[PDB]
């Protein structure tokens, strides 16, 4: 049996309740929602100063907790991994985090720590290293938001090559390490786009940097996107099993940039532009045939989406686009990935409602137990959650186009998710 | 065991001499057309060919493997092959007994009715206008036109049409045809008899030498206007001699020549504007010709035949000869054939014999050392295109390319062979390589069928398709194999003497056949297949060409060091990361393709003879490596990456580069920043001809000082991105002699926020001799760039124009040869009312030009 789709048109009345509910409960504060796209759900009234000092406390607690674990991990280790070195790293971490200093000193010490963590025995050892890096750049983001650092120096810090080659690595690896098992058990991992990574409260800071580059140098923003997608393919979020045509190679970004500055190159292409466009048309064709396998179509969609979002107009060929009408299809799949990510967020949040779930369900050091959002069912929650999921599915059901050639990638994931969610919502609602 | 060695040496020398003699005989035989050989000589020649193969194999085995067992096997094989040679000689001597001419098949075409030609009017009138061209054409000096193309294209038909049309406006004319092996007396007598049938009526019986005939022709043409057509010229000496009769000056006279060879046409005409290139018919014209030939009166094709008709017309290619012959074949004047019979013909008589005999003239005319190089094209599938580098390296590996001079590189010999094949109109070139040469080539389909039949009649190549071209019925000795349909299964237990294997299948069954049993291989080509790992590549000991491109190979066996003969090693698109160390010990190696993500071992300096090196890593490398790089002295192509390479040691790198005297192309790729190598006072190599920095985001500073036309006398390509361009920088580029292609970027305009500045050129004329394209991306000005008329060869211009400068003139009459202009406008400073103003203004400025180039505003 398939549960039928909810059919509601969005009302400002329940909009008010759902809005203050999202603005009040902790995890939904720092995240934004797709529903902001709706006509009339306005009246947010949010201030970020409180959320900011909350993030400060969260970072302090998490660094303290991992340090707590580091001492005892040094106590009884299976092959000494120089854990006191990572301890010194978290020492200078807390040092830089607590005091106010001159901007130059912060630059020097941040660069030093980051460049020396750059250079395999244990796995949670590497996890601790990755968390060190993530906390360091989170400190960077907070410090910038704390108005203690200008814009000029922040750019001079971030735009240099090594920092660009690190942002993407961390942004992909931490997300994988934190959400891959959840995505696998939920069965949506096949729909994970690097484009929508910075929509979780766990990766809001990245987003900041992103618009910062959209502030000043779009070239570096597009370069960062083309880098992070390649790094995602490398570490096995999307296996193609043979090779990528245009993501791991340095001489491809040069051609893309050259086209981006003078577009007429597309009309009179060189050889490298020629085989680029040939591969693009081939991947397009693969994406637009319904009885090819699902994984190939998903991979092709991801590649084409990254190319179109970062280098606009390169994938466009006027005539055949109308006969195929694949543009709206792309938009539909993107909408599907966004809504699926949010549904996974809600499913993870449900675990906070379990009477016995002191253990965090988001990842290592996602939440310090000093806050440890409780089991206390509130007045609104039991209604607001079901209302929010119904509104999500209703808002989604409209913009999606319906055709069995495209139905395979957007309709059935939503249908299966609605089924799983409608099945597991009650059993958790009892106990 | 000493006498064993000496006896074997003597035997080998004898074999070498015998091989020379056999090749002489075979080359002598292979010139006669098949209609004049008798069966005895043909059979004997086939057997001689087989013996030649065996003796070559023995000689090669001795050269490679040189112990007791080897010498014993070699002595046994030597004795056996000598015995077989003697036996065949006696056999031929036993049954030897000593005991008219046809006409050129192209002669009948001159008597074809005129109402059966489809699309001549346009080309006929274009040629007529190319002849007269004006009102006072009867007062200009003598002019010569030439027509080139492949056979069966319709050259003499067009010449005949124009001649019959305009012969009235002259005094005397003639229409002569020169064959392949001409007699000059006959040609001169033909001209004389054509000029006046009454006076020189018996001229064909006179017996004088050429000087007196030429004098007669000169005396008769005094004070007359003449129009003369000369047809089917096949080389240069003929024209060099006939040109003497038209030595005097005669205002208003015209010459036309038709030929298949391009250099001959360049030698006939003076300017390259007096060359007409025949091109095939369009699709509609071809279809009407087809219909008119077969459905003659109805001109209505039934529906069931439409799609087979379209595929057949695509296979013909717009060449009238093929269209006519196939239409006569399908007509079957009694009855149109059945649809399934059309399909059978598509998948697979007098007219057909005539067409084959006509097309084979270009094959029987090649030099003897070019015939194998042509037949080798029958290995590749039908409609695809072939990389030329692949061809050249495989020709060198097979042994078709050799010379005795001491100072010659085989790569440029092979390139010359390829260019000669293109010159004779037997190959269509396509694209431009990344080293300034042709990229790929295509072959017509009927030519491909002829080549396949020719090469099959001699066991040159065996193709494996399942529907057609199955295994030969009775053949135990196959030398070259080509797998195209993986459906078949192969025996490969009788194919002891293989030489070359090639797989064209994406299929898994393609990797099924066993290879380690071909103990004598020279060419292994698995490009594109999905093989995963090859550990058996060692133990082959004979390879010359190892092509593994686009395969799923992860790592190489650390035994490749045994292949002491290995010319080419192609690793691109594979999954390899670190090359095995023993690679250093491949002393004979001439070409190394590799990705920049692969680690090379240390002692790379030992690989002398390297002529092509592609995509050096240059990352995580110490100094002795960059110093070793200076030892590869005869190296003609280089590509670098500068990825992780530390820019503190660039000086050693530039010295090592300056050490290479012979060098043509060079790349430097840099991610970002300022390039910290190739400093001034560098002294680049003299012969450099192509230079490129495709980075587009890593700038130079002002300009390298070594770009002066004295240090780089030869240069036909350049591609640079400067930080900030001056006005007197384009001047230095005007100083360069050749500079065919040019492309400059201004880094400050895009990445920084600087504005477009108008450059001004001054103090000179003829600034850009031989500049056919120029792309000043980031900086633009039409008039002030080119004063007085400079660069009178430009054909494509790229420039930028701010809308601010709506109020400089866009006059395009400085430059005659303009044909295409691409512009982009910056509209933020000026309003839209100035924007469309400037748009219409430059549009009109383009419209006034007589050539009327095309615009793009973007
Ligand atoms: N426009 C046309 N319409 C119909 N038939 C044509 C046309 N052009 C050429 N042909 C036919 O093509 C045949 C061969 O053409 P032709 O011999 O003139 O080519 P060619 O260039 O002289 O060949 P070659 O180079 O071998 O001398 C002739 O029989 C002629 O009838």
């Amino acid at each position: 049996v398939n549960f039928p789709f909810p059919k509601k048109m969005i009302t400002e009345s329940n909009s008010k309740d759902i809005r203050e509910y999202l603005a009040s409960t902790f995890p939904f504060e720092q995240q934004s929602t797709i529903l902001d796209s709706v006509k009339s759900i306005a009246k947010v009234q949010i201030d970020d100063r409180k959320a900011f000092d909350l993030q400060l406390k969260f970072r302090q607690e998490n660094l303290a907790e991992l340090k707590d674990q580091i001492i005892l991990s040094l106590g009884a280790n299976n092959g000494n991994q120089n854990w006191q070195k990572l301890l010194d790293y978290t020492n200078k971490l807390d040092e830089l985090s607590n005091t106010k200093i001159s901007p130059e000193e912060f630059i020097e010490e941040i660069q030093k720590v980051l460049y020396k963590v750059k250079l395999s025995t244990s796995k949670l050892y590497s996890q601790f290293n990755l968390s060190i890096q993530d906390f360091a750049l989170q400190i960077i983001h907070s410090k910038y938001k704390s108005n203690q650092i200008s814009q000029n120096d922040l750019l001079k810090l971030i735009t240099e090559d090594e920092m660009l080659k690190i942002l993407a690595k961390t942004k992909v690896l931490t997300y994988k390490m934190k959400y891959f098992d959840s995505a696998s058990k939920m069965g949506i991992n096949k729909y994970i786009s690097t484009e929508m990574m910075d929509l979780d409260w766990q990766f809001s800071h990245y987003k900041t940097f992103n618009d910062a580059l959209k502030k000043n140098k779009a070239s570096d923003s597009s370069y960062l996107g083309w880098l992070t997608h390649g790094y995602s393919i490398k570490y096995g979020l999307s296996p193609n099993n043979e090779r990528s045509m245009f993501f791991q190679d340095g001489r491809k970004y040069a051609e893309l940039y050259a086209f981006s500055k003078s577009p007429h190159r597309k009309i009179i292409p060189g050889e490298h532009l020629k085989d680029l466009l040939a591969k693009i048309n081939k991947s397009k064709g693969i994406f637009l045939d319904q009885n090819a396998l699902l994984d190939k179509r998903i991979y092709a969609f991801h590649e084409l989406n990254t190319l179109e979002t970062h280098f606009p107009g390169i994938t466009s060929s006027f005539t055949d686009d109308l006969k195929s009408n694949y543009r709206k299809k792309m938009e539909s799949v993107s909408l599907t990935c966004q809504v699926l990510q949010e549904i996974g967020n809600i499913h993870r949040f449900i675990e906070s409602k379990v009477p016995y779930h002191s253990s965090t369900e988001y990842g290592l050091f996602s939440i310090p137990k000093i806050f440890s959002i409780p089991i206390d069912y509130k007045h609104g929650e039991k209604e607001n959650l079901v209302s929010y999921v119904d509104f999500l599915y209703s808002t989604a059901h409209e913009r999606i186009l319906q055709d069995n050639s495209i139905n395979q990638l957007c309709l059935d994931p939503l249908q299966e998710s609605l089924n799983r969610i409608k099945s597991n919502i009650p059993v958790f609602f009892n106990l | 065991t000493i006498t064993l060695e000496k006896k074997v040496r003597k035997g080998i020398e004898s074999l070498i001499t015998e091989l020379k003699l056999m090749q002489a005989v075979l080359s002598k035989v292979s010139k006669v057309p098949a209609d004049q050989l008798d069966e005895g000589v043909k059979i004997w020649a086939g057997n001689v060919k087989e013996l030649s193969y065996q003796m070559e194999d023995i000689v090669d085995a001795f050269m490679v493997r040189v112990n007791g067992k080897d010498l014993h096997r070699i002595s046994a094989a030597l004795e056996e092959v000598v015995l077989q040679a003697k036996q065949l000689a006696e056999l031929r001597q036993r049954y030897e007994q000593e005991m008219q001419t046809s006409v050129d098949p192209r002669m009948m075409a001159l008597y074809t009715d005129v109402t059966e030609l489809v699309g001549i009017e346009e080309t006929r009138d274009k040629l007529i206008n190319m002849l007269t061209e004006g009102d006072d054409w009867s007062k200009h000096p003598l002019k010569t036109i030439s027509i080139v193309g492949f056979g069966g294209l319709g050259k003499t038909t067009l010449a005949k049409a124009a001649y019959d049309k305009i012969k009235v406006q002259f005094d005397c004319g003639a229409f002569v045809s020169v064959s392949r092996n001409p007699e000059m007396k006959k040609v001169l007598k033909d001209i004389l008899y054509g000029l006046d049938k009454v006076k020189y009526e018996n001229i064909h019986n006179a017996a004088r030498d050429e000087k007196y005939l030429i004098d007669d022709i000169i005396e008769f043409l005094n004070d007359k206007r003449y129009l003369i057509v000369i047809d089917d010229i096949w080389n240069e000496k003929a024209w060099e001699l006939i040109k003497c009769a038209f030595s005097k000056k005669s205002p208003g006279s015209r010459l036309i020549t038709t030929t298949r060879n391009v250099s001959v046409s360049e030698a006939c005409c003076s300017s390259e504007d007096d060359i007409y290139r025949m091109e095939p018919l369009s699709n509609d014209v071809s279809r009407t010709l087809f219909c008119k030939r077969i459905f003659s009166q109805e001109e209505g094709c039934p529906q069931e035949l439409l799609k087979v008709s379209e595929e057949i017309l695509k296979k013909c290619g717009g060449v009238p000869l093929a269209i006519i012959t196939i239409a006569s074949l399908l007509a079957n004047k009694g009855h149109i054939k059945a649809k399934d019979e059309w399909y059978a013909l598509l998948s697979s008589n007098r007219s057909l014999e005539q067409m084959k005999k006509i097309l084979l003239f270009s094959y029987y005319d090649l030099p003897s050392y070019l015939k194998p190089c042509l037949l080798y094209l029958s290995i590749f599938p039908e409609d695809r295109e072939i990389r030329r580098a692949r061809l050249v390296w495989r020709w060198i590996s097979e042994g078709f390319v050799y010379s005795e001079k001491q100072d010659i590189s085989l790569y440029e010999l092979g390139d010359s062979y390829f260019n000669e094949l293109v010159n004779r109109s037997m190959i269509q070139p396509i694209g431009i390589d990344d080293e300034g040469k042709v990229k790929a080539c295509r072959v017509h389909d009927m030519v491909l069928d002829l080549i396949c039949s020719l090469s099959s009649e001699e066991n040159f190549v065996t193709i494996l398709d399942d529907p057609r071209r199955k295994m030969p019925n009775s053949e135990s000795k196959v030398r070259r194999l080509s797998i195209q349909n993986s459906k078949i299964d192969v025996d490969t237990t009788r194919m002891e003497h293989m030489r070359s294997v090639t797989v064209f299948s994406d299929n898994v069954v393609g990797k099924v056949l066993d290879i380690s049993r071909f103990k004598v291989l020279r060419v292994l080509d698995l490009e594109g297949c999905h093989v995963s790992d090859v550990g058996y590549v060692g133990n082959l000991l004979h390879l010359r060409y190892l092509g593994l491109k686009g395969t799923h190979v992860k790592d190489l066996p650390m035994e490749v060091g045994k292949l002491q003969f290995l010319l080419t090693l192609d690793l691109r698109g594979t999954k390899i990361e670190v090359l095995p160390w023993s690679v250093v010990q491949l002393r004979r190696l001439m070409c190394l393709y590799v990705d920049y993500g692969m680690k090379l071992p240390s002692g790379i300096g030992n690989l002398t003879f390297l002529e092509v090196l592609d995509d050096l890593g240059l990352s995580d490398v110490d100094l002795d490596f960059v110093k070793e790089l200076g030892r590869l002295t005869k190296l003609r192509v280089l590509r670098l990456d500068f990825h992780g390479f530390d820019q503190s040691m660039g000086k050693a790198l530039e010295e090592s580069i300056s050490n290479m005297y012979k060098l043509d192309s060079l790349d430097v790729f840099v991610n970002r920043g300022l390039i910290n190598c190739l400093s001034e006072h560098w002294v680049p190599p003299p012969r450099l001809c192509r230079l490129a920095f495709p980075s587009k985001r890593s700038w130079f500073k002002t300009l390298p000082s070594w770009i002066n036309p004295s240090s780089l006398p030869l240069l036909s390509y350049l591609d640079i991105t400067l930080f900030e361009v001056r006005s007197e920088d384009i001047q230095l580029l005007g100083t360069l002699p050749a500079l065919v292609y040019l492309e400059i970027w201004n880094y400050s305009v895009f990445e920084e926020a600087h504005e477009v500045e108008a450059p001004v050129l001054s103090s000179g004329a003829a600034l850009f001799p031989c500049a056919t394209e120029c792309r000043f991306i980031g900086i633009g000005a039409v008039p002030s760039m080119f004063p007085q008329g400079a660069a009178p060869r430009l054909k494509r211009l790229w420039f930028t124009f701010p809308a601010k400068w709506s109020s400089i003139g866009l006059g395009m009459r400085h430059l005659p040869s303009l044909q295409r202009v691409v512009v982009d406008v910056i509209s933020e400073g000026a309003s839209r009312e100035e924007a469309d103003e400037a748009e219409a203004a430059l549009r009109a400025a383009a419209e006034d030009h007589p050539n009327r180039p095309i615009l793009d505003i973007w």
